[PDB]
């Protein structure tokens, strides 16, 4: 008979379990057997408080490195501010120590946990590869609670080192099976910011989560968009709960908020899913997370249907994570085929976008061919265009089956007039669809101003397999 | 950048 921790601040986290249903159903993980034994997390940020009462049973050098200041030590920098407490707040949410009489709980608190000090001093590409390909046959899963800036004008995303390390830990990395990145999605809402923006979270590489208040709303601080995937909870007003962890100078803390605290529950999550099975390769674990996540309760005014019968949110993605659906479905997943990737120029001369553009076109997705994707995965749909006040544009892309994806929201701060060039918008709204048949983009200006501007380029690239779907939900 |  499984027992529960009995540390002090494990009745306060009540995202963990609870006779109310508005948890992420880690104990009922706990009590098949899996609490993270065997697999590393290593948090990426401003550094670990290995010594930490909570932290120090499950901290792992081989986890951790000390980029900003060139050794193996990630020890926070102390600070009158306790400005470097952030990394040790991630890492108690996922690997906190259990029954040991000191603050709470992690997800997976049997894990072994490290931290990357990276975030304090220029944040490089440099900075950033050398982060995301830390001894990649070692850490299991990296998680980040960092990006661009949430001014909700900027549009950025890894640049060339950084890129590269993304597909070398998903190709090479865990002995080929793939480095799992966890993303936050972000802090932009009160900017409305959208995570779409951002290449980070847009990337297929990432997991991107979401937040979800205690009562189940979207906080102030959420970013919609369609890259994200699912949504674990952190804060909301002060009458909601929040996330209970280790702070710095060995203390524990009640109050870690924002987008910062759901990627590391996530990372948690995913760690308890690979002890389930360590065979699980990067995109059998996207796999899984869309399978298990569950839309209930969450408000949203965007709730869709999407073509196999999924509920799909921007807000949320495909919803709440669910540790004890995922650790069950885990056990006897059968591993995805290889990933296919189809492109799909989709322009044969530019189109002035004016008030609105609507490009249609119906595509065969490769049929006949080695790269023939009738089970979508991620889609991206890869546009260049001018534009005199970035910002003011809508864009959306309906797939064959009718999903519409909201590619970009308006940005009302969004004043740059260099438009987007080849900017890879993604959704993971189609996942499992056939792609196959007529794809609709959908570009248009939000304003009463007379903007003006040219869609040059339109790739359509689709990524996915050709076999092995389930009966639409 | 990169901001926490
Ligand atoms: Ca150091
Ligand atoms: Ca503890
Ligand atoms: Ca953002
Ligand atoms: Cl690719
Ligand atoms: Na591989
Ligand atoms: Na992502
Ligand atoms: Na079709």
């Amino acid at each position: 008979v499984y027992q529960e921790p009995t540390d002090p601040k494990f009745p306060q986290q009540w995202y963990l379990s609870g006779v109310t249903q508005r948890d992420l159903n880690v104990k009922a993980a706990w009590a098949q057997g899996y609490t993270g034994h065997g697999i590393v997390v290593s948090i990426l940020d401003d550094g670990i408080e290995k010594n930490h009462p909570d932290l120090a049973g499950n901290y792992d050098p081989g986890a951790s490195f000390d980029v900003n200041d060139q050794d193996p030590d990630p020890q926070p920098r102390y600070t009158q501010m306790n400005d470097n407490r952030h990394g040790t707040r991630c890492a108690g949410e996922v690997a906190a120590v259990a029954n040991n009489g000191v603050c709470g709980v992690g997800v997976a608190y049997n894990a072994r946990i490290g931290g990357v000090r990276m975030l304090d001093g220029e944040v490089t590409d440099a900075v950033e590869a050398r982060s995301l390909g830390l001894n990649p046959n070692h850490i299991h899963i990296y998680s980040a609670s960092w990006g661009p800036e949430d001014d909700g004008k900027t549009v950025d995303g890894p640049a060339r080192l950084a890129e590269e390390a993304f597909f070398r830990g998903v190709s090479q990395g865990r002995g080929g099976l793939g480095s799992i990145f966890v993303w936050a999605s972000g802090n932009g809402g009160r900017e409305h910011d959208s995570c779409n923006c951002d290449g980070y979270t847009n990337s297929i590489y990432t997991l991107s989560i979401s937040s979800a208040t205690q009562f189940g709303n979207v906080p102030w601080y959420s970013e919609a968009c369609s890259s994200t995937l699912a949504t674990t909870y952190s804060s909301g007003n002060q009458n909601e709960k929040q996330i209970v962890t280790t702070d710095l100078r060995q203390k524990c803390t009640e109050s870690h908020t924002g987008t910062s605290a759901s990627a590391p529950l996530a990372a948690g999550i995913i760690a308890l899913t690979l002890e389930a099975n360590k065979n699980l390769t990067w995109r059998d674990m996207q796999h899984l997370v869309v399978q298990t996540s569950k839309p209930a309760h969450l408000n949203a005014n965007d709730w869709a249907t999407n073509g196999v019968g999924r509920k799909v949110s921007h807000s949320y993605g495909y919803g709440l994570l669910d540790a004890g659906a995922m650790v069950a479905l885990a056990q006897n997943w059968t591993t995805v085929a290889p990933q296919r990737k189809c492109i799909i120029d989709i322009l044969t001369e530019p189109k002035d976008i004016g008030k609105r553009l609507e490009v249609r076109k119906t595509v065969t997705a490769c049929l006949g061919e080695p790269n023939h994707i009738t089970r979508l995965e991620h889609a991206q749909a890869r546009l260049t265009l001018s534009y005199n006040r970035r910002g003011d544009l809508a864009i959306h892309l309906v797939s064959p089956m009718g999903t519409r994806s909201t590619l970009l929201a308006a940005r009302p701060h969004d004043y740059s007039a260099d438009g987007f060039n080849d900017w890879a918008f993604m959704t993971t709204h189609s996942w499992d669809e056939d792609p196959s048949g007529e794809w609709v983009l959908e570009i248009e200006n939000t304003s009463e101003a007379n903007n003006y501007g040219t869609l040059t380029k339109f790739t359509l690239v689709l990524y996915g397999t050709a076999s092995g779907s389930l009966v639409p939900r | 950048x990169x901001v926490k």
